[PDB]
């Protein structure tokens, strides 16, 4: 039987929420992430599936599994006819790319949300994902007066306001916003910046030296950046090891590129005297 | 698209024979035929070919012509004694790119897709390879003409199949340079490759023939390529390269110490086992 | 304009021939890295860009003079340090 | 207590981790501990070699450098040479008494 | 002083206050001396 009991079987789910069970949730979720190729008439079914799945994926941290959960209530074929009831739906599937933690997932995420004809009816929120698709970001208080009250404005508040509204998840993303503002800064300088000074960084993450100890330190024992940073001189740096072999190493990496150089030229002159000096 | 050839002596003698089947014309006659082969694992294949009946005249040198019949025929034949080879383009005997070499591929490009031409060579001699391949491309593009299409040249090379090998090394019989020891890489590409170097820095020299007095059109397409070049000419002596330099070196001379230290006490062991070949030997026989 | 011998040029330079300020070069350059036209490092304790990379630009039929004279002694480097090659390396294969 | 000195080091190498050096004022703050305990601590981490630097006593600033030395290429051509000795050794026996 | 002019050592002496300072030469490696102290055994055992 594929609807009826399914329906008796995810139902019980939410009294697991009820007892405050996620543990036995998930095992009994887990009898049904297996039920598909059922997509015919199960129209609010499965959707009560999601958004029985909103929570066990947004209690702890799960910014990342709530992906296909938002994409997959971007899924269903009744959501596109009910454009303001889409609207926050245009809101669920762009309020965790940003969410969600460093990824490839979430850097070709950003180009499984981008392209979309759609989606860039809302004139903020395409501008939002090019922020983190492009250069260096302005800071965060430059950003939250552009951005932090248009939260509240449109046809598209309410996953904005589970994002407002709960002080406390809610916090934990005006805080995972402001981790992710605060990294910005972090990835690019230490891409392009070979040797800052401790207080030009501190002044452009705009807090203290040494909350910005704290963000350079729980990246570095996270080895995902890597930093020599220094408290007596404030001089830091970004990608500074020995490198023995790497000089002749790349070196000879800029041998064979250089012969495949000089090769690309030597085909290309004699057709290019064959076409006015053939005949 | 297309990564590379692959060319057969087979088909290598097979041009070059029929050049000499024609050879009796005296004056002029190119020999344009049909390739014949697969390509596969987007690496192209040459196995067979024939050659086409073709004449021309100088005086309105724009007019070719095949016996499609011919071609129908043969390769007819071709199939049938052989449905796994196919077509795989064409070819011309290619001293200095003719003039109807332009839409010769265009006349014939209704059997093969990526219908190739191959340029051989009728007199042997360079310092290097002397098989091309172009492929066709064109361009509604930059200035030349609104209808433009020029070829363009995919790396080619000689195909070798341990069917041929045979007859290839049977029909050499003349010299080979084995051995590959520590002298093969000096003089296939240490000694030969310099000098394959030397026309790689010419061809520019030949390019820069046109400072005041080549032809009219003067760069465009040439220029960002040459300033690439020199922008990209490597790094010069100052930092560790001599350093780093010099500890690889001083670490490669440690195994070649090593090499050395060996060798000359295994000759020293086999001496002693000559002199018990001696000395053993020469008041037991005599 | 720089050769490759040093094309390390400094933010007061930028400060200079751009008359643009010291707090702006920067948020300049990342710009030009993030375009692409330039490719080079940032050092910001020692106010100094490395520099590596420049866009291709085109040129008349001057600057084939400089490009062929630094072609012209460059081939007799090839010459002669072959020449060795085919000197000593003579005996090992004639 | 021992599994308290394994996470005083495991915290002792958590902080110590991001630089190249410092003073020991800041890592005693940090660690929110003494200096004396901390400066002897840190030399015994620098006797048993588990972790590696060196330490001031004008004002105890760490030295942190690591690199991984080439080791496996020489040590290697050089026992051979003691095998080949053995080697020339035993050509005496088959060498010097016999011709 | 003459040790300092015939080779041997090779740094300063402050005349004026009577220390003679010398300075840590360290990595002889990568300076190429121990490839000649090779290329002298190099060629010998080839020879040998």
């Amino acid at each position: 039987e594929k609807k009826e009991r399914v329906e008796f079987i995810l139902e019980q789910m939410r009294l697991c929420l009820a007892v405050k069970d996620y543990i036995r949730t998930q095992i009994i979720s887990k009898k049904i992430n297996t039920k598909f190729f059922q997509e015919e008439n199960t129209e609010k079914l499965k959707l009560k599936y999601y958004n029985l799945m909103i929570q066990l994926d947004q209690h702890e941290g799960s910014y990342l599994s709530i992906c296909k959960h938002y994409r997959a209530i971007y899924d269903t074929p009744c959501i596109q006819a009910e454009s303001e009831k889409w609207q926050q739906a245009l809101k669920s599937v762009v309020l965790y790319v940003i969410l969600a933690p460093f990824d490839n997932e979430q850097s070709d995420l950003v180009h499984r949300i981008s392209g979309d004809k759609k989606l860039e009816e809302i004139p903020k929120y395409k501008d939002l994902l090019k922020l983190f698709t492009t250069m260096e970001l302005m800071r965060w208080s430059t950003l939250v007066e552009d951005y932090g009250m248009e939260l509240r404005k449109g046809s598209l508040e309410s996953p904005a306001t589970d994002v407002f509204g709960s002080t406390e998840e809610g916090e934990k993303r005006w805080k995972d916003l402001k981790n992710r503002v605060v990294e910005h800064n972090i990835r690019i300088m230490a891409k392009y910046y070979t040797r800052i000074t401790m207080k030009r960084m501190a002044q452009l993450l705009d807090l203290s030296v040494d909350e910005s100890e704290a963000f350079l330190s729980n990246l570095v024992v996270n080895k995902t950046i890597f930093a020599k940073v220094d408290r007596l001189a404030g001089i830091i740096n970004f990608q500074r090891p020995k490198d023995p072999n790497n000089l002749l190493n790349d070196w000879s990496q800029k041998l064979n590129s250089l012969m495949s150089l000089v090769n690309k030229t030597t085909h290309l002159i004699a057709k290019e005297e064959m076409i006015h000096n053939l005949q | 698209a297309v990564q590379k050839v692959v060319v057969h002596p087979l088909v290598l003698l097979s041009v070059v024979d029929h050049f000499n089947r024609i050879g009796k014309v005296g004056n002029q006659k190119r020999v344009v035929g049909v390739l014949l082969g697969s390509w596969q694992k987007k690496v192209l294949d040459v196995s067979n070919s024939f050659a086409v009946p073709f004449d021309e005249d100088d005086k309105d040198d724009s007019v070719w012509f095949l016996d499609h019949d011919y071609l129908e025929n043969m390769y007819g034949m071709f199939k049938k004694v052989n449905a796994r080879e196919r077509i795989v383009g064409w070819y011309h005997t290619g001293p200095k790119l003719h003039k109807n070499d332009i839409a010769i591929n265009e006349l014939m490009k209704r059997y093969c897709p990526n219908s190739v031409l191959v340029i051989i060579d009728v007199k042997p001699k360079d310092l290097g390879l002397p098989t091309e391949a172009y492929i066709s491309v064109e361009e509604v593009h930059d200035d030349g003409t609104p209808t433009s299409k020029t070829f363009e040249h995919v790396t080619s090379e000689i195909g070798a199949e341990e069917a041929e090998e045979v007859g290839v090394e049977h029909l050499l019989r003349d010299i080979k340079d084995t051995t590959v020891g520590t002298l093969s890489q000096r003089i296939t590409n240490q000694v030969h490759g310099l000098k394959g170097l030397n026309s790689k820095l010419l061809d520019i020299r030949s390019y820069l023939e046109k400072v005041a007095t080549g032809k009219l059109p003067i760069n465009h397409q040439i220029i960002y390529q040459l300033q690439d070049v020199f922008n990209l000419l490597p790094d010069v002596s100052l930092q560790e390269f001599v350093k780093a330099f010099y500890l690889k070196t001083n670490d490669q001379m440690v195994v070649v110490y090593l090499a050395s230290l060996i060798r000359s006490v295994v000759a020293l062991h086999n001496l002693i086992n000559n002199k018990i070949a001696n000395r053993d030997a020469e008041k037991k026989e005599g | 304009t720089r050769p490759a011998n040093h094309r390390q040029l400094t933010f007061e330079e930028i400060a200079k021939s751009a008359k643009i300020t010291v707090n702006e070069v920067e948020l300049l350059v990342m710009k030009a890295l993030s375009v692409g036209l330039v490719k080079g490092s940032i050092d910001e304790v020692d106010k100094r860009v490395h520099m590596t990379w420049v866009q291709p630009r085109v040129l008349d039929l001057q600057q084939i003079k400089g490009m062929k004279d630094r072609l012209e002694f460059w081939c007799t480097d090839v010459k002669s340090m072959e020449m060795l090659v085919e000197h000593q390396a003579h005996d090992i294969l004639t | 207590a021992k599994l308290y000195d394994n996470l005083l080091e495991q915290n002792l190498i958590r902080v110590i981790e991001p630089f190249s050096r410092v003073q020991i004022e800041h890592i005693s703050s940090l660690i929110k501990l003494s200096k004396a305990d901390v400066e002897r601590k840190l030399s015994q981490m620098i006797l048993d070699k588990k972790f590696h630097g060196i330490l001031d006593q004008g004002e105890g600033v760490l030295i942190i450098f690591d690199e991984p030395p080439v080791d496996k290429t020489y040590e290697a051509a050089l026992e051979t040479i003691q095998n080949m000795s053995k080697v020339v050794d035993s050509l005496y026996n088959k060498a010097k008494k016999l011709t | 002083a003459k040790a300092i002019r015939d080779g041997v050592i090779e740094a300063s002496i402050n005349h004026e206050k009577g220390y003679v300072q010398s300075k840590e030469m360290i990595d002889i490696y990568s300076t190429r001396e121990p490839q000649l102290a090779f290329h002298q055994r190099i060629s010998f055992c080839l020879d040998i």
